[PDB]
């Protein structure tokens, strides 16, 4: 039976785990109501996903690769069209870059609005998360118009650009959504900066400092909210980011209120990025573009290389060239990065998935030193996890 | 405690009229209807509860006119 | 600690069993097939199993207690079972609420 | 109404192919395969768009050609003739077995005539195709709803 | 003391006086939700449904197979040399084992496999997904016509302003396929 | 006017998702017709009831 | 076999009081998250907390793998058969009176005291490491919230001049709705609603896991029968919580003269024999009318304040609920 | 042989006589489990967020009567929505057994029905859940629309009403227990609950710190 003992009770997590953020399983020990160590279990959803890429060619991988993060999606398809495409220097149009930058800045609104949901709800008011994912059903038409799914499985990013153009109704229905959604971003903001319970929860709880950061090895809005002012899509000059002005939202507290206002200005600063891209599309919308195409077909400033959606639609037995590679892509989360080493055969060598969370969960037992038992799931709500991307 | 004179007025007759405006308006009711609309379902419940399998809420097909 | 290995076929776990409460032990194993009745099985081929589950356990008996050894034993075990389908020895249990038909679909010999 | 009794298994002896207009939000279809199953009719509840040729599914043996996933060969697992692989398991002792095929709804109207004209020249086997949807669970033989 | 309960009482009992009444105006507006089996929402223009089949056009090239990321369907032909053209005799995707890319109808020569709408596939059986080449041939079930859904539109199909797919009378798609033909 | 499985329709009513795409249509069945509709990567067929389809030549 | 009229008929409504709460807790909180509800099943969810019951009665209550069966077996009994008693206490109707006892508030204050042993013979016997942990949780939370919950029927003992709940609904009848104690004691009120809502509802409850301080608290092994008296006897304590919120501070059969317009909360004609049978039944059951406004605003109150931990709600019910409560019987009186 | 893998004759005669009143009886007995049955807050991969979004708004979960619950005593249903590894098949079958016997497994997406996409060449998945437990409603996707999983609710609401109750027999797991015993040497468990405080963190051991 269960008896009482003077030592410090270890309790086990569960690979259960009733949350929204994967499958972990944290073997967490306390003191009474602080905890003294904590060991992360995780491999609960490890698939194996280096040794499939191994036997997949670039096109049977890209369906694989939208479920490591799949709160974010296409983020992951980033990296993956990303990897031979600028190994062996094939051109991606200036339109398609424009809607991978359209695409990816929808996909961290996503990836926040499913971090916002159980991380309210964690911290207190539960109210929220049933208002959140009605603004996250807006983002799934959106990439149910464009691409065939809501979230992941999303085949839309190619090795010469993107998989095809927008729908008709699709750049004037992110100024129905994304011109709705930018006053619900302030809102969201006020329940935590305002309600000083909250706060309470928040100030100090889980806090890192700036130099034990880039240390430990973290990215994103949890290296972003020390003090870091590290963003990848700014320091990596990546795919027309280069075109907009947008700044980094930083915090220098370390705490997990940081990461929280982090989180939701760069929901503030994606719709600034968004919108300075539906203007700066080259053809503008395709209902428009494809007008262009029936005027002046024979040969006009449209039609060139630019203002369509692929540069050359790539056959199946597309071999990577030979070489060594590291490509970056700035997610919702952080840094996932993959180190591709391909032979002159279709497949790849060695495909080294560096997630953005698999860095960020090291750093969970020694941000729940000296914390309490309540303030377990605040701290593990906050540092954006999704296990799966961990695991892989 | 009646028989059948003031029983049968509250379990019986007065919950299917009530059966009538809750299947008629209950979503294009307004924001002060509705707060009535929910005082008759606790108010006439121990009668409501009776001719519950009695009374369905489907909708009516459709005409498929195109 | 209860190291166990179950699939849907086999629940090998490291103890012995008294009255639905598992105790773990460290010198048997205790093994129940088909936990849900999917297969119909009778007094020949349960035996059969036993001469493949003591075959097993004999076999195994010089390597490490841990799950992924009994996991090996529960494996083979399964791939025992499935092989008395094959041969036509047992038969799928009708009276179950699934057929869902976990070790492949009943099908004739050679067209 | 409400209150049930055994109307559905004398309708099915009578036509021999039925077809159900069950709500759509399920659980008041299978309360009629529980009385056909206290008269002793078994039931094989199968799924329609999942059949390929009824000839060749039910009264013939077919090929069924699993997932090979690239590391296998084309397997060709040749499956019993459904409707008569299940009446030789069945007892005579028992009465015939129902095909309660759900998603009716997606088969054509010469798939819907096939399972009409199959139930008397087999004997002791019926149907029971859900196609379609009502507010009030109905039924009606495939006769005439192919003559709709 | 006395004189500050009746004052640290006052700084959230109306905080939560000032939530009782916002609360009480969610319930003021209209429930924004999809009643599934009466109400089943359109899908968009290019969903992923499941995969159709034409037996007369699939000429035997297993380029269905070499783009799959599973290799999954299963393409089965002889070569046939009287007639010196492979001709194929049984096809089949087992659904289950599909995820729902569709590599197979992007990358065919011939526009044989192709995308439906539908997704309500579920079978009590695994093995009652393996679709055949007649099963996966058969026509699809369209939202719009069946007479128990009432069909609600999607976002991104709606008309421009409107974000609800409910109190929608009439529309179309908030831009024109071909408006510039005959004004350019 | 009759359609055989292989001519260009569009469609042409206004109640309906699918407004004035084009294509090619496949197994013309009883009452209902699926036309495929060649949309940018992914071709899509959708079925119809045998009616309001106005052809090109 | 239930001889008595006056018992047959109140646990009638003592039944269907409870399933209106569960009714009304899939639908108010539906409402505020913009979904339907159950609908569906019976005509709009009507027959939803008859099938959420039914259910618990069909499945086989298993018990765990090493446990104490006796202690098990009557841990949920022991939660709920002392707010099963208590429904005595409770006078809806002028004509219709179960039990004269000399008072009811106090037996009701006492009898609510058994419950916290009920959650502790859950969390041992149940044989989990965080389920007892969910067990001294829950017990100890429902000790911290009943001397402000006794304190508070203190207040309105000093001016009824006795705990009779039937002299305590005539002390409010004189004026019918200027009488009312909800009048006179304005912070006593929110003494008793903090308090017993921390005993009955679902917000300031740990048995929701979304904290995961432990596995699912201390009704997680509980599983059928058992915790059908869990979850349809925690609604239990919501009714009968909710029924003194009715009774103590606003007046239990209370209420102005009948003869108004068609804007009363009624129908079109004046004198219509619809009326005439809203208005005899609620002669029968009143203060349950006036429950069913403080059961909505139970659940209207969960999505509002959040869901706060463990720690301060005892520095609550302690460091604030207590005090106030102190000085409160002290404004009741003279000082 | 004849048939490989062949069905077993059942040789009683399922004699499932009633009169109008017992299955009356059967009628609420089989309406209310499935009209208010209780689904495992369970996910594992990206079929939790499709499962999480008809918890929502748009898609309404309690409206069929589907309540998640966070425990797996008081839920019977358990929607297996996530690809399963080697690791959570322990855990996932155990998950399975702490559930009252009306439990109905649906499986939801390619990866539980096959293990849809990790069926060609992967180490550690177990190809389909019902390699561990006994699945009612097989639902295809990846992942499925949340319209598709009330489908599947649909389809397995139809499943509750052909349950008899004088079937209830076989809900019980059958218990054909054998025993033998090995020779295999016990391991300390790997996983002990120290990380920080453990004696390889507080500093670098010698020989390795020289050349630091
Ligand atoms: S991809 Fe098209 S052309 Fe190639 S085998 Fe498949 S159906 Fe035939
Ligand atoms: S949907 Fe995907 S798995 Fe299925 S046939 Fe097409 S490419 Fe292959
Ligand atoms: S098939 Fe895809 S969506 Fe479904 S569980 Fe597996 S990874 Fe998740």
């Amino acid at each position: 039976k269960i008896e009482t003992r003077t030592e410090p009770m270890v309790i086990n997590m569960g690979p259960h785990h009733p949350s929204m953020h994967g499958v972990l399983r944290l073997m967490v020990t306390l003191d009474g109501e602080d905890v003294i160590d904590c060991e992360p279990v995780i491999g609960y959803l490890h698939r194996g996903m280096e040794k499939i890429a191994e036997n997949r060619t670039n096109i049977m991988f890209i369906p694989y690769v939208s479920r490591w993060d799949y709160a974010a999606g296409m983020f992951n398809e980033a990296v993956t069209v990303n990897a031979p495409e600028k190994l062996a220097g094939i051109p991606v149009p200036k339109r398609a870059s424009y809607i991978r930058v359209i695409m990816l800045e929808l996909n961290r609104i996503a990836n926040h609005l499913l971090w916002l949901g159980p991380f309210l709800a964690d911290v207190g008011a539960q109210t929220p998360f049933f208002y959140i994912f009605r603004e996250r059903e807006y983002i799934y038409d959106l990439f149910e118009a464009a691409t065939g799914m809501r979230f992941i499985n999303n085949n839309y990013f190619r090795i010469g650009g993107v998989a095809a153009d927008l729908t008709y109704g699709w750049v004037t229905k992110c100024r129905d959504f994304c011109d709705y959604f930018l006053p619900k971003v302030d809102e969201y903001e006020r329940l935590i900066t305002n309600n000083p319970i909250f706060v309470r929860r928040l100030q100090g709880v889980g806090k890192i400092s700036r130099e034990e950061a880039i240390n430990w090895g973290l990215s994103g809005p949890m290296l972003r909210a020390s003090g870091v002012k590290w963003d990848l899509r700014k320091v990596d000059h990546y795919e027309c980011y280069d075109d907009f002005d947008w700044d980094v939202p930083v915090a220098t507290e370390g705490d997990c209120l940081a990461r929280y206002i982090v989180r939701i200005q760069e929901m503030r600063e994606s719709v600034k990025i968004i919108r300075q891209a539906l203007d700066g599309l080259p053809g503008g919308p395709y209902e428009n573009l494809e007008a262009k195409r029936m005027l002046e077909g024979a040969k006009s400033e449209w039609n060139g290389f630019d203002y369509q959606y692929i540069g050359k639609k790539l056959s199946p037995t597309f071999k990577i060239p030979k070489g060594e590679h590291y490509v970056r892509v700035e997610s919702g989360k952080g840094e996932l990065g993959i180190y591709l080493i391909g032979d002159d055969n279709v497949f790849p060598w060695r495909w080294k998935i560096r997630p953005p969370d698999f860095n960020n969960l090291q750093v969970l037992p020694q941000l729940l030193k000296g914390m309490k038992v309540a303030d377990i799931v605040a701290i593990l709500g906050s540092i954006d996890v999704i296990m799966g991307s961990v695991d892989r | 405690g009646v028989y059948g004179a003031l029983a049968g007025l509250y379990l019986l007759v007065v919950p299917a009229i009530v059966y009538a405006y809750l299947n008629a308006r209950w979503y294009v009711a307004s924001s002060f209807e509705r707060a009535f609309m929910y005082f008759l379902v606790t108010f006439f419940f121990p009668g409501l509860l009776l001719l519950a399998p009695f009374i369905n809420f489907r909708p009516q097909p459709r005409s498929l006119n195109s | 600690m209860l190291l166990k290995s179950t699939t849907r076929h086999v629940h090998i776990y490291a103890g012995h069993v008294v009255d639905g409460e598992v105790h773990p032990d460290t010198e048997t194993l205790t093994l129940n097939v088909d936990p849900d009745n999917e297969l119909e099985w009778n007094e020949a081929a349960l035996a059969k199993v036993e001469a493949k589950f003591r075959e097993l356990v004999a076999n195994a008996a010089g390597e490490d207690l841990t799950e992924y050894n009994l996991r090996r034993i529960g494996s083979d075990l399964e791939h025992f079972i499935r092989s008395l389908l094959m041969q036509g020895e047992i038969g799928y249990n009708l009276n179950s609420r699934v057929r869902n038909y976990s070790l492949g679909i009943p099908r004739v010999n050679h067209s | 109404g409400l209150l049930a009794g055994y109307q559905f298994v004398k309708d099915l002896e009578s036509a021999g192919a039925l077809a159900l207009f069950v709500p759509p939000e399920g659980g008041f279809e299978g309360r009629y395969q529980r009385r056909l199953r206290s008269k002793g009719y078994t039931t094989l509840p199968m799924s329609a768009p999942g059949l390929g040729d009824l000839a060749a599914y039910l009264t013939q043996e077919h090929g069924i050609r699993p997932a090979h996933t690239g590391k296998e060969d084309i397997r060709v697992y040749f499956q019993p003739p459904l409707v008569t692989y299940h009446l030789e398991n069945l007892p005579p002792n028992a009465k015939g077995l129902v095909l309660w095929l759900i998603d009716g709804k997606r088969l054509s109207k010469q798939e819907f005539a096939y399972l009409a004209q199959l139930t008397q020249t087999l004997p002791k086997f019926k149907v029971v195709v859900e196609v379609g949807g009502d507010r009030v669970v109905r039924w009606e033989p495939l006769a005439d709803w192919v003559a709709a | 003391q006395i004189t500050n309960y009746a004052k640290e009482a006052v700084q959230s009992a109306k905080y939560i006086g000032q939530g009782l009444s916002v609360t009480f105006d969610h319930m003021r507006r209209r429930p924004i939700t999809v009643q599934y089996p009466y109400e089943k929402l359109i899908p968009s223009e290019r969903f992923r449904g499941r995969i159709h089949f034409e037996f007369d056009k699939c000429i035997a090239c297993e380029v269905c197979v070499r783009v799959c990321p599973i290799n999954l369907p299963v393409v089965d032909w002889v070569f046939n040399k009287e007639l010196k053209k492979k001709e194929l005799k049984h096809y089949s995707i087992d659904f289950g084992v599909c995820i729902f890319c569709a590599n197979c109808v992007e990358y065919c020569p011939t526009n044989c496999l192709s995308v439906t709408e539908e997704y309500e596939l579920a079978t009590y059986d695994r093995h009652e997904l393996n679709y055949d080449s007649v099963a996966m041939g058969r026509i699809p079930y369209k939202v719009t016509q069946d007479p128990m859904v009432t069909p609600i539109r999607e976002f991104a199909y709606l008309p421009a302003g409107v974000m609800s797919g409910h109190d929608l009378p009439a529309g179309a798609q908030r831009a024109g396929e071909r408006p510039e033909a005959i004004a350019n | 006017m009759t359609i055989l499985p292989g001519m260009t329709v569009k469609v042409t009513n206004p109640n309906d998702t699918y407004y004035q795409f084009q294509g090619i249509v496949q197994r013309i069945t009883d009452g209902k017709v699926a036309v495929l509709f060649e949309g940018g990567n992914w071709d899509k067929l959708v079925t119809f009831q045998a009616s309001e389809l106005e052809p090109v030549v | 076999l239930w001889l008595p009229l006056p018992m047959l008929m109140m646990l009638i409504v003592a039944t269907v009081g409870v399933l209106v709460a569960v009714w009304l807790e899939r639908k108010i909180s539906a409402a505020v998250q913009q979904r339907i509800g159950p609908e569906y099943i019976g005509p709009l969810g009507i027959l939803a907390p008859l099938a959420d019951g039914l259910k618990l009665i069909f499945k086989e209550d298993v018990l765990p793998a090493n446990s104490d069966r006796w202690l098990f077996t009557l841990g949920p009994a022991v939660v709920v058969i002392p707010v099963f008693l208590s429904y005595i206490i409770v006078p809806f109707g002028q004509n219709l009176l179960i039990s004269n006892l000399a008072m009811g508030v106090f037996l009701w204050i006492a009898l609510s005291s058994i419950a916290p042993i009920g959650l502790l013979m859950a969390g041992y016997a149940s044989n989990n490491k965080y389920s007892l942990l969910g067990g001294l949780r829950a017990a100890a939370q429902s000790i911290s919230y009943e001397i402000p919950l006794a304190l508070a029927v203190l207040a309105v003992a000093m001016m009824s001049n006795g705990l009779g709940t039937v002299e305590i609904v005539e002390q409010q009848s004189q004026y019918g709705i200027l009488s009312w104690n909800v009048w006179r004691q304005p912070i006593g009120f929110l003494v008793f609603w903090i308090a017993a809502l921390a005993e009955c509802e679902r917000l300031p409850f740990d048995l929701p896991e979304a904290e995961e301080e432990l596995v699912a608290g201390y009704q997680t092994e509980y599983a059928g029968m058992k915790f059908a008296l869990f979850y349809l006897g925690a609604y239990v304590n919501l009714v009968l919580s909710a029924l003194l919120v009715s009774v103590l501070y606003f007046g239990g059969w209370s209420f102005p003269i009948p003869l108004e317009t068609i804007a009363n909360l009624l129908g079109v004609s004046e004198t219509n024999p619809f009326l005439q049978i809203a208005f005899a039944v609620l002669g029968i059951t009143m203060t349950l009318i006036k429950a069913y406004f403080f059961v909505f605003l139970a659940i209207l109150l969960r999505w509002t304040v959040p869901r706060v931990r463990i720690d301060q709600l005892l520095d609550l019910g302690w460091k604030f609920l207590l005090p106030v409560g102190l000085v409160n019987l002290l404004l009741t009186a003279g000082l | 042989p004849a048939i490989l893998n062949p069905i077993a004759r059942p040789e009683v005669p399922q004699e499932l006589a009633e009169n109008i009143i017992l299955t009356s009886l059967n009628d609420v007995y089989d309406w209310a489990r499935l009209s208010s049955l209780w689904p495992l807050m369970y996910g594992t991969a990206c079929c939790f967020i499709e499962f999480a979004a008809m918890i929502g708004s748009r898609f309404d979960f309690d409206r069929f009567g589907l309540v998640p619950r966070n425990s797996p005593r008081q839920a019977d249903l358990i929607i297996t929505s996530g690809t399963i590894t080697m690791k959570m098949a322990p855990a996932l079958v155990r998950l399975y057994e702490q559930m009252p016997s009306p439990k109905y497994v649906i499986a939801m997406g390619a990866c539980t029905i096959t293990g849809g996409m990790f069926s060609s060449d992967s180490y550690s998945a177990v190809r389909g859940v019902d390699k561990l437990i006994p699945v009612d409603v097989y639902l295809p996707g990846c992942p499925p629309r949340p319209e598709a999983i009330m489908d599947a609710i649909v389809k397995l609401r139809k499943k509750i009403a052909n349950e008899h109750i004088n079937e209830r027999g076989n809900l019980a797991q059958t218990h054909r227990l054998f025993t033998a015993k090995h020779k295999m040497k016990p391991v300390p468990p790997i996983l002990t609950g120290q990380y920080l405080n453990a004696p390889s963190r507080q500093a670098p051991p010698p020989a390795l710190a020289a050349a630091m």
